[PDB]
């Protein structure tokens, strides 16, 4: 009963042990990365003219 | 018992995550942000409000074109709008009234809805008659539906209040594969770019990445304080965005394998409903109970600009995939377009 | 002299509609 | 007499702050997310109609003061007697659509609006315009209205009569409502029911009484009939727009949300 | 454009003529959200009666002096039910369901009413009480079974209301039981939610067949509440 | 990853008095309304007791009313409930819960397994 449906836990926990972690500086430099290479064609924060704005 | 040492063998496993977690972060996203440009003030007014539906809206999906959105309420009405020009395409009137989800697919063809009849109902939109009928209904859930949302025309997931999630087969009907170890009822989901592994967030302040081949749980992320409400990926499909009803949201990396950044403030102390990406993954927005939705700049943790309009709180709220729009909706039967 | 047209009771509005 | 002239400057004060009142009341109607319902939309047509009459009465005393054209004078005449007649129609449509409202089970389908608007937009015309006629054929320049004329008052004693009525009703349903449940809540049960009367007291406002009326009591008397309706407009935009507790909290929502400051 | 936009503007007006059709059932149907426990009794009372996957299905339908209500009867989902109640908030009315002869489980029905008082989503949504299963609980106190006090020792002091209306020929000690029942229920009621909503309690049995005039008349008094707060007069 | 451990509990004679208590980690402590519930052997899950965020709201389950007393401290992030004048119907594990919403007054949490945020629980029974 508990053994039964502890032992699924403790054997996700074993596979999430064996996993290789990345250091978070590159983790988060990657992501930093990401979001500065596709700010041009990012209609949210940078203002699009209206001549092309679907929506005025 | 011989099962006393299960759990205290399990918290030694639980330690040791926790501790070469620690040992990974050498330092914080904090760090490496001081000298980036701030993203600055953020003004948006509403261009359209789509009305038409007659009680709350618990949620909408946005179309591949990102012109056609389909919209679900309590009213018992699955509403496909043409956003452009504000006028209605498609009104399906649902069995089930009570619709906590909603789904469009890919191709467009198709579109899905559940709620707590625990029927995941997939309806057909280009048929030769014309009007819409239903084409599937998918059941098995012990739970209501929370989320669906469409692989591609043959297969969906959709996640339920009984802690599971399921891949079915809208061909056959049948759960090709299920998703098993959340403690709670699974609130949200959010599918990869790639769509090779999806991440579900529940009701016990975990969040788990799966993958839909394998179907076994590849990672589970908690550090929430309360249940979570809603999540979504980060555009290039290496992290996620989680809101839950601590008032705060929080930002994980599957590399990282832990917290990078937390969202919160002092002033608002009401749950987050909904949560999605820009196009760039630099402007995160999030819905409140607030009645408005704050956009959170996702690199400074920080405000950058607060939506206003909806008389209730917001409990859906999409982008589009060019992002040239964001749809709002909330608890007042209307549904904002903001640019 | 008699009231010449206040005793003319005013058309009633008969709302069938 | 000095009297006379502090009458004169009063009632004309009244009807410049009743029609300011009703112009900030129709602004703040119609300038919210939450715009309005049916019953808004029919305090806008009432606040409407009140500044008709304020607006007829402003021209008529400012044509007699210059004056005193004909013209002029007698088309001010016939509007301000059909805005009169329609205030008092606006208001007996208020009346009955509460009135209806309360004796439904269920919310009603439909908001019958243009039922509404038909018969308090609808039914001075056929009043006024139809013996104007007959006025102006006979007797053209007669600028006689100073603030028999029998023939339009049938509509208006009708109109006091059902609005009365219904208030009646209103105040009956209040006070078994308010016996009914949180009876333990006693002592406060007066100070609940008192301001429901002073909050739809112009329901069923008696002016045959103070028209039925003679001496110097009597001329002093005669202070309320050009000061009730005067200030009227501006009691009925106090109580509906000024006083609601859901239209200020939307304003102090506006506010908040206007100053935000955002560093 | 003429030749395809003006298709799509007729479109969307046709689907909007029926979106206004519909409009008026929406509006002029009552939804009730009825729960209770599994000793409750709900089943019963679910067999009014006026008018699958084996999974799912909460729905019945019946109608009262030409008016309908939907009652929706959750049976189905697990037992935290903080999440999909909160899709009952724009409900009508929500039917709680209580068997007032097992005293045992009757602590759990108090908190269960109160946490369901004073949920943030529901503060405004109206309860009607049904304290089901009278004819038991006459025969539970009537004879030597268990005396209240075992469980609720305020009983001991408790004194029958004296606005208290009982039956035609009938001992006055199931009255005071069931009054004191009540009360406790009507306490937690009256503890938070001054005007906002209120709590109708009704004495029912098994083989009552006015359960559903009680909620056409309760739902009545809601709704006239309800206006007459949008008037601002109570 | 909320963490709400209790100690304290042991077999003691009837009448006796024992501070049971709470430590929690992983959360605002004093954010949160927490609450006392108790498993009896044979029956499902009941609440005992409840304390609000400052420690003002107190209420009591009528069976074990001016009996057992509880204390928060939110310094020590810990919960206390003290018990006196023991019963032999009182023999069950008690477990120590939150709310899952905070800076609210109404929550469920009386309910079954698999709920998040409840401790493991302390057998505490009284002898013969």
């Amino acid at each position: 009963a508990s053994i039964a449906q502890a032992r699924k836990l403790v054997e996700q926990l074993k596979m999430e042990a064996n996993i290789d972690r990345i250091k978070v500086s590159k983790a988060a430099a990657d992501l930093m990365a990401y979001c500065e290479a596709h700010a041009k064609e990012d209609p949210l924060l940078t203002p699009v003219p209206a001549s092309e704005n679907p929506f005025r | 018992s011989e099962l006393d040492q299960l759990r205290q063998e399990a918290e030694q496993l639980k330690n040791q995550i926790r501790d070469a977690r620690k040992a990974c972060a050498d330092a914080t996203l904090s760090q490496i942000t001081n000298n980036i440009d701030p993203v600055g003030r953020i003004q948006m007014r509403t261009r359209r409000t789509l009305r038409g539906h007659l009680a709350k809206i618990y949620a909408m999906h946005w179309g591949t074109d990102s012109r056609l959105l389909v919209s679900a309420s309590q009213d018992g009405k699955l509403i496909i709008w043409d956003s452009y020009t504000t006028n209605k395409v498609h009104a399906i009137p649902l069995r089930s009234s009570w619709v906590m989800t909603c789904a469009y697919a890919p191709s467009g063809n198709y579109v899905a809805c559940g709620g707590l009849d625990n029927i995941c109902s997939i309806y057909n939109l280009k048929t030769r008659e014309g009007n819409v009928r239903v084409s599937r209904e998918l059941a098995g859930h012990t739970g209501y539906l929370s989320c669906c949302r469409f692989l591609d025309d043959n297969q969906i997931v959709t996640s339920s209040g009984d802690t599971t999630c399921a891949l079915w087969d809208i061909e056959t009907g049948q759960q090709t594969t299920t998703f098993t170890g959340h403690t709670g009822d699974v609130m949200s989901l959010s599918l990869a770019p790639d769509t090779r592994l999806f991440v579900s967030g529940a009701c016990d302040a975990s969040a788990k990445l799966w993958d839909v081949r394998e179907g076994m749980c590849r990672q589970t992320f908690t550090g929430h304080e309360s249940d979570i409400n809603a999540i979504c990926f980060f555009p290039n499909g290496n992290a996620f965005a989680t809101g839950s009803d601590d008032a705060t949201c929080r930002l994980f990396d599957l590399r990282a394998d832990q917290e990078l950044m937390t969202y919160s403030h002092d002033n608002i102390i009401c749950g987050i409903t909904s949560v999605s990406f820009s196009k760039s993954g630099r402007l995160l927005l999030a819905g409140y109970d607030d009645f408005n939705c704050n956009v959170w700049d996702a690199l400074k943790a920080d405000r950058a600009g607060v939506l206003a309009g909806h008389d209730n709180r917001v409990s859906c709220l999409g982008v589009t995939d060019d992002g040239m729009a964001v749809a709002t909706g909330s608890w007042d039967s209307f549904l904002k377009i903001w640019n | 002299p008699p009231p010449p047209f206040s005793n003319l009771v005013m058309d009633d509005l008969k709302n069938k509609k | 007499a000095k009297m006379y002239s502090s009458f004169q400057v009063m009632y004309t004060v009244g009807y410049s702050l009743s029609l300011g009142a009703l112009l900030l009341a129709l602004a703040i109607l119609g300038g919210l997310s939450k715009l309005h319902c049916t019953r808004n939309a029919i305090h806008a047509n009432l606040f409407a109609s009140f500044v008709l009459k304020a607006s007829s009465v402003l021209v008529i005393d400012g044509l007699l003061r210059t004056r005193y054209a004909v013209a002029g004078c007698r088309v001010a005449a016939v509007f301000m007697q059909y805005g009169i007649v329609a205030n008092y129609c606006w208001l007996l449509v208020e009346g009955l659509y509460l009135h209806n409202l309360l004796g439904l089970a269920t919310l009603p389908e439909r908001s019958f609006f243009s039922l509404y608007l038909g018969i308090g937009w609808g039914a001075p015309m056929l009043f006024v315009v139809p013996w104007a006629v007959v006025k102006c054929l006979f007797e053209n320049v007669q600028c006689w209205t100073s603030n028999f004329w029998w023939i339009l008052r049938f509509p208006v004693f009708l109109a006091i009569l059902i609005n009365f009525f219904i208030f009646v009703r209103i105040v009956q349903l209040l006070v078994a409502k308010l016996r009914a449940r949180q009876m333990h809540h006693t002592d406060y049960k007066f100070r609940l029911a008192k301001s429901t009367l002073t909050l739809i007291p112009l329901l069923g406002v008696h002016e045959v009484v103070f028209a039925f009326v003679q001496g110097t009591l009597r001329s002093a008397k005669l202070f309320f009939d050009l000061f009730l309706s005067s200030f009227q407009g501006l009691l009925v935009a106090v109580l509906y727009c000024f006083l609601n507790k859901e239209v200020q909290s939307e304003l102090r929502r506006r506010w908040h949300r206007w100053r935000l400051g955002k560093v | 454009l003429s030749a395809e936009d003006k298709a799509a503007v007729e479109r969307s007006k046709m689907i909007e003529k029926q979106l206004q059709k519909d409009k008026q059932v929406y509006r002029a149907t009552h939804r009730l959200l009825l729960l209770g426990a599994d000793n409750s009794g709900k089943s019963t009372i679910v067999k009014q009666m006026r008018i699958v996957k084996t999974s799912g299905i909460f729905e019945t339908k019946f109608q009262v002096d030409k008016v309908n209500f939907h009652m929706f009867d959750v049976g189905a989902q697990r037992d935290e039910r903080r999440k999909w109640i909160q899709c009952f908030n724009d409900v009508t009315a929500i039917i709680f369901v209580v068997a007032s002869s097992s005293y045992n489980r009757l602590q759990e029905a108090l908190n269960d009413f109160k946490s369901i008082w004073n949920n943030r989503w529901l503060r405004t949504i109206s309860v009607i009480l049904f304290l089901n299963k009278q004819d038991l609980l006459a025969e539970k106190v009537l004879a030597g079974k268990s005396k209240i006090e075992d469980y609720f020792p305020e009983f001991a002091r408790y004194t029958t209301p004296e606005d208290a209306t009982p039956e035609p020929g009938e001992d006055p000690r199931v009255t005071r039981a069931k009054y004191f029942i009540r009360d406790e229920f009507l306490r937690i009621s009256t503890a938070s939610g001054d005007g906002r909503h209120y709590c109708y309690p009704h004495f029912t049995c098994s083989v009552d067949t006015e359960n559903a005039r009680r909620v056409f008349n309760d739902c009545r008094d809601i709704i006239q509440r309800m206006h007459l707060r949008q008037y601002e007069l109570l | 990853q909320v963490q709400l451990q209790e100690s304290g509990g042991g077999l003691v004679q009837p009448g006796g008095s024992l501070r049971l208590s709470c430590a929690a980690s992983g959360f605002t402590f004093s954010n949160y309304k927490m609450n006392w519930v108790r498993q009896a052997p044979g029956k499902g899950l009941e609440w005992v007791s409840d304390i609000s965020q400052s420690g003002a709201s107190i209420s009591y389950t009528g069976s074990v009313k001016g009996r057992f007393t509880i204390s928060r401290d939110n310094a020590k992030n810990t919960l206390y409930l003290q018990m006196n004048s023991l019963k032999p119907e009182d023999t069950a594990v008690y477990y120590c819960a939150r709310c899952p919403a905070p800076f609210t007054r109404d929550c469920f949490d009386v309910t079954s397994t698999t709920y998040a945020y409840r401790g493991q629980g302390t057998q505490v029974t009284v002898s013969s």
